[PDB]
């Protein structure tokens, strides 16, 4: 079906061959390592960007192009190694992960680091140029900063033949996280990937659905505009498109339902569907806060206000245990803040949501 | 002039209430400004107090106390038609904008300019506008 085809094309893992939306950046990268591949000299580059900008996809596409060029005997052969920071149980273990990738040897972290140092500092046999990719750089931090120092200092050696690209989310990392000598080593080589403009998102969506007439232009434009006005991320845009297809299986209304169901908060409806006693408890808390003006109140005054409200409403007299049970149930779903494990009558209570939201939920 | 005098006295007393260091503007301030206006009327030799005397009295009291685009208009016009509805008819908004003294070209320009800001989306048939 056409809807099935659209669902298949819009999947996240369905990477396109090449989209010129980042071609400029691509071209820049396509030069740098290329020069480093032609002069037989290593280098280092730091790329910082918000998630969802296609940094990993761009790097992988560049690596694919370089591999294809090498297969066509235009670039000297090279060894590619990729490591992910957050896929590692311990930081130092990365030394093993690199080593086993280049020699297959199993060794302890200290011994693996020593062997890597010996191989990258001593004039050994002429090896292929090494292209090292490290993902999630900020998660390799250490109080001693030895791993990061070695990673960004080893390509400085001529014998290393090492090219390193560090992908991260924070552009401040080389300044407030990285010390002085290593800061200048990555200095002047920072690539920043700006979020996609609504035109870029529209181009990406149109490229996803080429030769396929399933969505109207207004819905796609509104989805792209909303994404640009919210986060400017392609992943959530694809998710919204998929959910809109799902709803259409059941117009712009579909996209609106998707966006306001997958982004909006559910606190208001949870408060609305609460029980009567919970509503009385919330009203008592609000009344006590208005009387006092403080954002922290002991459980005793709240209980007194609740008793007064129950007397006003004519409800039966509530016991302390019932009120404490209701308080615990409310605190379980993170609507309030309390530590009732030991203290019972002297519990500080703080609202986890804005007061105006509570008012708008309780007016109805 | 009584209504204007009452409005001015209200403004002055509101200002004196907002400021804690201002003198207590009780009935005596109104009596004083009335006396000032009557004195000015006597000075100008007129049997009826005019608004110029009241303005001069207000000026004197204030000095004494001091010693101590078409796009926006059209956007407001179409905002007036958001009384409980998300979508607005094109013809009604166009007629209301023209009745305000704006040519349809300026209406189209304002519509496009506020459409750039992701405020709303206009139907391809130019018959209804859905406010985002
Ligand atoms: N050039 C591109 N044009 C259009 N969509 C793209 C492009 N590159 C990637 N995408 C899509 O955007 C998604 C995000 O790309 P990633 O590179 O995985 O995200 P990221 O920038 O690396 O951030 P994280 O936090 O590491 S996932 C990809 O899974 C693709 O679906
Ligand atoms: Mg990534």
């Amino acid at each position: 079906s056409v809807l099935e085809e659209a669902r298949l094309r819009l999947h996240v893992s369905a990477v396109p061959e090449s989209l010129p939306c980042r071609e400029q950046e691509f071209q820049d990268i396509y030069n740098f390592v290329e020069s480093k591949l032609l002069d037989h000299t290593g280098g280092c580059m730091y790329i910082s960007g918000v998630p969802g900008t296609g940094k990993t996809a761009t790097v992988h596409e560049v690596i694919r192009c370089l591999q294809q060029a090498a297969q066509a005997n235009d670039v000297p052969p090279f060894q590619y190694i990729e490591v992910n920071g957050m896929k590692l149980t311990e930081p130092h273990q990365v030394y093993v992960q690199i080593l086993q990738k280049l020699t297959g040897q199993k060794a302890t972290a200290n011994h693996a680091a020593e062997l890597l140092a010996k191989q990258f500092c001593t004039r050994g046999s002429p090896q292929e140029t090494t292209v090292l990719l490290v993902d999630e750089l900020d998660l390799l931090w250490t109080h001693k900063q030895d791993i990061m120092y070695n990673l960004f200092d080893w390509p400085t050696h001529k014998e290393a033949r090492l090219v390193v690209l560090a992908i991260a989310n924070t552009m401040d990392l080389p300044e407030r996280i990285m010390m002085n000598r290593v800061s200048s080593r990555l200095g002047l080589t920072r690539m920043c990937f700006q979020p996609y403009t609504y035109s870029q998102l529209q181009q990406i969506l149109r490229s996803r659905l080429k030769h396929l007439k399933a969505f109207e232009d207004d819905a796609i434009q509104l989805v792209a505009r909303k994404v640009a006005a919210l986060s400017g991320d392609a992943r959530r845009c694809l998710d919204i498109c998929r959910r809109a297809t799902e709803i259409c299986e059941f117009t712009i209304a579909h996209s609106m339902e998707a966006v306001d169901e997958m982004f909006s908060s559910s606190y208001i409806t949870a408060i609305k569907n609460s029980s009567v006693l919970e509503q009385s408890f919330l009203r008592a808390i609000l009344a006590e806060f208005r009387r006092s003006g403080l954002e922290e109140a002991t459980f005793q005054q709240i209980y007194s206000q609740h008793v007064a409200l129950c007397r006003m409403e004519g409800l039966p007299y509530p016991t302390m245990s019932e009120t404490m049970a209701v308080c615990s149930h409310l605190g379980s779903c993170r609507l309030l803040l309390v530590e009732p494990s030991r203290n019972d009558l002297l519990l500080r209570v703080r609202l986890n949501v804005s007061q105006d939201d509570v008012l708008y939920a309780l007016k109805d | 002039l009584a209504d204007y005098i009452t409005a001015a006295y209200v403004e002055m007393r509101r200002e004196a209430w907002a400021s804690k260091d201002a003198t207590y503007t009780s009935a005596r301030t109104l009596l004083a400004i009335l006396r000032l206006s009557t004195a000015l009327a006597r000075l100008r030799m007129v049997d009826v107090v005019e608004k110029e005397d009241v303005n001069e009295a207000i000026r004197l009291m204030e000095m004494s106390k001091d010693s101590l685009r078409p796009a926006d208009v059209i956007f407001a016009t179409v905002r007036e038609l958001v009384s409980g509805g998300r979508s607005v008819r094109f013809s009604e908004a166009e007629q209301r904008c023209v009745s305000r003294g704006f040519t349809p070209a300026q209406f189209q320009a304002a519509l496009d300019e506020y459409e750039e800001l992701n405020v709303w989306q206009v139907n391809a048939s130019r018959t209804r506008i859905t406010f985002v």
